[PDB]
Formats: C-alpha cells, sequence, structure tokens
C-alpha cells in the first residue's frame, strides 16, 4: 500500500475550520491544469472565490484557493472540478475520434 | 448553470485537413483556458523518444565532441513511445538501463581518400565525407529483437546531415535513447508547431457596395471577401483563410465600415509531427494527459 | 601501440626514451598528439 | 512523552499489583473529570485543536491501558470499574472528537476491544471521518511506544519475566 | 559550421534541407524565395535558418593535420 502524499497539501495556515475556504498547493503544476481547473471550479453554483497562483516561476508549485458561500467545503468543491474536467476531457476525445472515422 | 451535458451538446469538432505529418482540426465552443492547455500538453508533456547518453570511443572529425552529442539528441527518432518504459533516476547507471527502457544507436564512419579524375565535389573525391543520420545503425539490444522486427528504428528524417569528415578522420559513438517529456529538454517534443489561432470575425457595418467592394476585397486575402453586385455586395465567404493583417483598417474609406474582432470559442489548432507519430494522434495523447493529470489529483489523500 | 603525430608531414610516429624528439622523415620538431581509442561521455543536451 | 511513558509503563510490565492498575486509571479519568468543566466550551472560540494536546494525550493514554489490561477492571459481577463503560460513552461523543486526534492504531484496536468488552460503540464516528479529514512533532509522540518488543537477543532472557508480549 | 539540425523558434526539423537547397539554386537556377517554398519552409522563423546559414565547416574542413599537404 502505497499513496503519494506531496502531491497535494492542504495549507492549515490559510484554511479556514468551517472547512468551506482553503488554500491548497500542488507540486509540479503550473498554469497548465491550474488555468484549467479553475476554470471549471468558478462553475459550481456554490463556489463565491477560486483563483490559481503559481508563487514563484523557479519552483514548480500551484497554490488554488477555493471559498464556498456554505454547506459545501472546498475539498467537496476541488473535486467536483476534478470530475467535470475528467468529464469534459471525455467529451473532446469521443467527438475527436468520431471525425477521424467521418474521414 | 454549467453542466457537462451542456458542454457536449455544443461542441463540434472540424477537421480541415489531416495528413501523415501535419492535422488542422478545430473545436467549437470550449473555453480558452481549456483549448490553451492541449496546445500546452502536446508541445511539453507528451513523451517521446531521444538520444540522451552519448559514449564517444574516438572522434577526431572537426566538430566538437560535445556539440556532435548535441546534434545526435535533436536528431527525432521513428520509435513509437508506449514501446518503452521510463527510465529511473536514483537507481545507479549499472541498473539503470536495460532492454526495456534504452534504445542503443551507433555510428562508426572513416573517411577515406578515393582515386577520382578530377575544385571537385566532396562527395566524388572522399569516400564517407558527409555523415548523414541514416548511419545511425540501430543495435537491438536485449530482449528487442522479437518485438522492434516489424519497426527498426530509423530517424524521422533520415537527410539530416550530422557531420563531415575528411580522410584520417573518423568517428565512433554510441549513443542510448531513453524516453523523456519536452519539458525537460526540447529535444524531446514530439511536435514541431502545436498551435492554434482564433477565428477572425469581420463584421462589415454599412453597405459597402460598388467600386468600394472592389478595394474591399484587396484589403484581405482572395478567398475572405467575395462581390457579385450592389446586391450581394460583400458578404465573407471564409473568415477562416483570413490572416489578421488589419490592411482594412489603414484606409479611410474603411475605417467606420467594418470591425475586426475573434470568435473567442473558436480554435484553429495546428499541429505538425516531429515524424515519430500522427499528428491525430499526438491529440489523443495530449486530451488523455490532461484527464490523467486530474484522476491522479482526484484519487489521491490530503495530509495535514 | 602509443603513437604521435608530426606536424608538418604529418606521419603517424611513436616515440620512446633516449630519442631526440623529431619527425623522422622530416626533421620537425612541433610533433602533436594523436588521440586514441577510448571512452568519453555525454549528455545529449 | 511522559504520558506517552504512562500507559506503555503500566500495561508493559508483568510483576505489578492490580490495585496499581487502577489509581493510575483512577486519577487519569480523575484529570479528565476535573477536565470536565474548566475547559469543554473552548472549543468553539477562534483557536485550533492543538490547544488541547495535553488532553488528548492523557485519554490517549487511557485508552492504551484498556486494550492490554481490561480484564482486572472486570469485576467480580462484570461490570466495570469506576463507570468505565459510562466514561467513554461520554469521551467519544464531546466536542473534542477525541477518536480522530488521538493516534490511529490505538483507537482502532480500542473501536474493536470495545465491541468485544461492550463499552463503546465508537465506530461509526471513526466511520464518521470521510469528508471529515506543528502536527508532525505530535503525530510521532503518538508512534513512539516506549517499551516496544526488545530487539536485543541476550537481555530479552532476563527480561520475559519483567516484559510481556503481545498476547 | 554545419547547419543546425532543427529550427530554433519553432523546432521543425531543418538539417536535412541544406544540400538540397544548394541544388534549387544551382541545378534549378531558382531564386532563394522559391528554393525556400519548394521545400516546406513556408514560417518565417525557419525560412530564416537555411538562408542565412554560413556553411563555415568547408573552411574549416580545409586544415587537416592527419593527412599529408
Amino acid at each position: 500500500e502505497e499513496p503519494d502524499r506531496e502531491k497535494i497539501k492542504l495549507l492549515t495556515q490559510a484554511t479556514s475550520e468551517d472547512g468551506t475556504s482553503a488554500s491548497f498547493q500542488i507540486v509540479e503544476e503550473d498554469h497548465t491544469l491550474g488555468n484549467a481547473l479553475r476554470y471549471v471550479i468558478m462553475k459550481n453554483p456554490d463556489v463565491e472565490f477560486c483563483g490559481y497562483s503559481i508563487p514563484h516561476p523557479s519552483e514548480n508549485l500551484l497554490n488554488i484557493r477555493i471559498q464556498t458561500y456554505g454547506e459545501t467545503t472546498a475539498v467537496d468543491a476541488l473535486q467536483k472540478g476534478l470530475k467535470d474536467l475528467m468529464d469534459l476531457c471525455d467529451v473532446v476525445e469521443s467527438k475527436f475520434t468520431e471525425k477521424i472515422k467521418s474521414m | 448553470e454549467w453542466n457537462v451535458e451542456k458542454f457536449k451538446k455544443d461542441f463540434e469538432v472540424n477537421i480541415s485537413s489531416l495528413d501523415a505529418r501535419e492535422a488542422n482540426f478545430d473545436l467549437i465552443n470550449i473555453d480558452t483556458s481549456i483549448a490553451n492547455a492541449f496546445r500546452r500538453i502536446m508541445i511539453s508533456e507528451v513523451p517521446s523518444v531521444a538520444a540522451e547518453y552519448v559514449y564517444f570511443f574516438n572522434n577526431t572529425s572537426v566538430i566538437q565532441d560535445e556539440v556532435l552529442a548535441h546534434r545526435i539528441g535533436l536528431v527525432p527518432l521513428k520509435v513509437d513511445p508506449d514501446m518503452l518504459t521510463w527510465v529511473d533516476s536514483n537507481l545507479p547507471d549499472d541498473e539503470k538501463f536495460t532492454d526495456e527502457n534504452t534504445i542503443v544507436l551507433s555510428l562508426n564512419v572513416k573517411c577515406t581518400r578515393n582515386p577520382d579524375a578530377p575544385s571537385t565535389d566532396p562527395k566524388e573525391l572522399y569516400n564517407n565525407a558527409h555523415v548523414y543520420a541514416r548511419d545511425l545503425k540501430f543495435e537491438p539490444q536485449g530482449r528487442q529483437s522479437t518485438t522492434f522486427a516489424d519497426c527498426p528504428v530509423v530517424p524521422a528524417d533520415p537527410d539530416i546531415l550530422l557531420a563531415k569528415l575528411r580522410p584520417g578522420q573518423e568517428i565512433s559513438l554510441k549513443a542510448h535513447c531513453i524516453l523523456g517529456i519536452g519539458g525537460d529538454h526540447a529535444k524531446f517534443s514530439p511536435v514541431s508547431t502545436a498551435s492554434y489561432r482564433l477565428l477572425p470575425q469581420i463584421n462589415i457595418l454599412q453597405p459597402i457596395k460598388g467600386e468600394s467592394a472592389r478595394r474591399f476585397q484587396k484589403c484581405f486575402p482572395p478567398g475572405v471577401i467575395g462581390i457579385d453586385e450592389g446586391s450581394d455586395e460583400a458578404y465573407v465567404k471564409d473568415a477562416r483563410k483570413d490572416t489578421v493583417s488589419r490592411e482594412v483598417l489603414r484606409y479611410e474609406e474603411f475605417a467606420d465600415k467594418v470591425k475586426l474582432g475573434r470568435v473567442r470559442n473558436h480554435f484553429i489548432f495546428n499541429v505538425e509531427s516531429a515524424g515519430a507519430m500522427t499528428p491525430e494522434e499526438i491529440f489523443f495523447k495530449s486530451v488523455r494527459i490532461l484527464k490523467n493529470k486530474a484522476e491522479y489529483l482526484k484519487n489521491c489523500p490530503i495530509t495535514q | 601501440t602509443l603513437k604521435y603525430i608530426c606536424a608538418e608531414c604529418s606521419s603517424k610516429l611513436s616515440l620512446s626514451r633516449t630519442d631526440a624528439v623529431r619527425c623522422k622523415d622530416c626533421g620537425h620538431r612541433i610533433l602533436l598528439k594523436a588521440r586514441t581509442k577510448r571512452l568519453v561521455q555525454f549528455e545529449a543536451r | 512523552k511522559s504520558l506517552q511513558y504512562l500507559g506503555s509503563y503500566i500495561a508493559r510490565a508483568k510483576k505489578l499489583s492490580r490495585t496499581q492498575i487502577i489509581f493510575v486509571a483512577s486519577y487519569l479519568t480523575s484529570w479528565l473529570n476535573r477536565y470536565v468543566i474548566e475547559r469543554e466550551e473552548e472549543v468553539d472560540q477562534r483557536g485550533g485543536m492543538e490547544r488541547f494536546k495535553h488532553f488528548y494525550a492523557a485519554f490517549q493514554a487511557l485508552c492504551y491501558i484498556f486494550c492490554f489490561r481490561h480484564n482486572i477492571f472486570r469485576d467480580t459481577d462484570g461490570n466495570w470499574e469506576c463507570e468505565l463503560d459510562k466514561f467513554f460513552q461520554r469521551m467519544v461523543i464531546s466536542k473534542f472528537n477525541p477518536l480522530k486526534f488521538c493516534n490511529e492504531n490505538v483507537m482502532l484496536m480500542f473501536a474493536r476491544i470495545a465491541q468485544q468488552e461492550s463499552v463503546a460503540y465508537c465506530f461509526s464516528i471513526i466511520e464518521n471521518n470521510n469528508n471529515e479529514r506543528t502536527r508532525q512533532q505530535f503525530i510521532d509522540l503518538q508512534s513512539y511506544f516506549p517499551y516496544d518488543p526488545l530487539f536485543l537477543k541476550n537481555y530479552k532472557i532476563l527480561m520475559k519475566e519483567y516484559y510481556i508480549e503481545w498476547s | 559550421m554545419i547547419v543546425p539540425v532543427r529550427c530554433f523558434s519553432c523546432g521543425k526539423v531543418v538539417g536535412d534541407k541544406w544540400e538540397s537547397y544548394l541544388n534549387l539554386l544551382q541545378e534549378d537556377e531558382l531564386d532563394e524565395g522559391t528554393a525556400l517554398s519548394r521545400l516546406g519552409l513556408k514560417r518565417y522563423c525557419c525560412r530564416r535558418m537555411i538562408l542565412t546559414h554560413v556553411d563555415l565547416i568547408e573552411k574549416f574542413l580545409r586544415y587537416n593535420p592527419l593527412e599529408k599537404r
């Protein structure tokens, strides 16, 4: 049994005890996913604040901060934005497969 | 209220052309922060096979050893990825390269004088005076004879001029070719130029019928503006053809009569290839890497 | 068999102890060291 | 660390008196019942759960006793000394949740033993940490058991009378 | 020195087009303009790398310390 505990690190110094406002810290990520994830998280009707931020160009880090209104924590809203980004990549893959099979 | 079923009902793909090296295709009604990520991955994250470690035995030619080892690394190999596996970084050298990670190439070229009639061209006058990229001889090491027999390792452009010699001089080397991503070094980049452009939008405002419509033809590429008469005056045939040169916005007859914007969710991707993979297939790798970039973040714990 | 090269007449030439450091065909003094078969390694970067 | 050393010295020592076992636990539950008024509405104030690390360390030592020395607190009738079958009923559903904030493994086996002794029923609240879940030097002191079994091959022969095995 | 393998800016493979380009200017007597477009160099970041190459290796190769004269 071996998970990976460096890839995502919730920063408790800026995380509300309510859970509805947290600041995550990914390693080895940048504008690639952090702008794709910020887009899909902001489509949740319960999200009040979302933004990604790279602290310095040197280290490969990524901070995204979700604040919700209520009845959904930011950890609960981080993972809805990861499934809908997983579901969106399957739509694009299912359309780009048809059109290659349409030539 | 945004939903992923709303995205599926209004997302189209219109493939313009699809060559063996370049593919051109449009994505419609997707966000700029998602279509940027596909360009982003095709350059960086999509892996490829490049020579990484170069072992010289004798290089007596004019080109330096660290330069010639760099030129071999920029040679694109026609190796399919998802045959090699990823080499490990923190295991020592005697255990690091296997018959499953590494492809071994080699090169043994000596130049000799040729007795020829006479100024004179060096392909007539010296034997092995030009080293090409096809002289990288694939050496199937380990069990790479029952699995690379259909597909032998050949450079994707076999006429890349690697070095030049004169008689007496020789090059004798052995390069290990390993898998890697383009974000580390640019030689692992599977695509020459993966890029998009945004669809131009030409909004004529007043009717610009007449001889003025003939000089509104000329302010665009020829397959953009069409004319019939004062009726069917000036309509946009194909805005995809237009490069945004803004030649119409420097005339005083048309500073008021047109507006030049973009269609903000209509992308026009142009994906070439380094030869190792077809460009429609390094796009599927790009869209699955982003999905696999997100499953690994979903199915992952959070401590402290 | 280690050798050298005469810089003038380009004749390959090994050299022993108690020898004048000269080429043996022309009488040239400057006599550059050839390279032999020996492994060096590089990153392809 | 001394609370960490206390629960492992009581429960991993063979030749003791049974009335020595209870007076540690009687004083320890007294300290938690002298905790019962003063510091049990401080939780809802602006602070953290790290303000109570002395309380969680003492309750963790209480769980480590009962996972080893449990049949002592069964009396002749079949009941429990000093309301231990009523004490953990209050401690678990308190506003500290000491099931989460103590060590995982000493609380994992305490949940199994509370079923096999019929003292607590705290499975569903350890279950109730799915989306619900400085600290590193506090997690690590919960992992240092002082009376881990000896590796020394020839000193344990003397210690076999003194030091209790797993079962 | 020798022709670069790739374009510096975009990254298209350029180093196989130097010996072809010198035939398109000697044999076919084309200009530099049509000789680049026939080779497929269509972005001006990679047109400027065949167009502009010096090919100093043929000047370095004349100094061979391994042969007579």
